[PDB]
């Protein structure tokens, strides 16, 4: 088990926090 | 390098996210995920999330692309403040441990279904002092590079 899985929804956060735009 | 088992674990989480499993990963689908993790992307930002890694341009994640950007986002470090928003998600009761009742309820939430001995493993995997819970510290461990 290396937890690719579960690191790979953890990786959603950061991936989505690079495109915010403040409304 | 890249294994077999390695491969078939994401293909797992590629399933997690193919809702429909047609095969690629759509800017609906990502919506869905986030929000089954209490996030609220909009649609600009998830159009931007897939622009990102969509490497033939056609508008939407398919397996070859899904496993190249994540394969290579778990060779960097994200910064604290994503790793501890990640981290409150999935410790609901804020008390700064992620028990496998917290985990099971994730992974419920996001359509899996793993039975106890599944999550049980996970928690293991993840936990360093052996206490059967993942702290902070060893969450940080389990995301870094
Ligand atoms: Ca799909
Ligand atoms: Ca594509
Ligand atoms: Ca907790
Ligand atoms: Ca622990």
């Amino acid at each position: 088990q290396d937890l690719l899985e579960l690191k790979s929804v953890i990786k959603l956060q950061a991936w989505w926090r690079g495109t915010m735009i403040r409304r | 390098q890249l294994t077999e088992e390695q491969i078939a674990e994401f293909k797992e989480a590629f399933s997690l996210f193919d809702k429909d499993g047609d095969g690629t990963i759509t800017t609906k689908e990502l919506g869905t995920v986030m929000r089954s993790l209490g996030q609220n992307p909009t649609e600009a930002e998830l159009q931007d999330m897939i622009n990102e890694v969509d490497a033939d341009g056609n508008g939407t994640i398919d397996f070859p692309e899904f496993l190249t950007m994540m394969a290579r986002k778990m060779k960097d470090t994200d910064s604290e403040e994503e790793i501890r928003e990640a981290f409150r998600v999935f410790d609901k009761d804020g008390n700064g441990y992620i028990s496998a009742a917290e985990l099971r309820h994730v992974m419920t939430n996001l359509g899996e279904k793993l039975t106890d001995e599944e999550v049980d493993e996970m928690i293991r995997e993840a936990d360093i002092d052996g206490d059967g819970q993942v702290n902070y510290e060893e969450f940080v461990q389990m995301m870094t590079a």
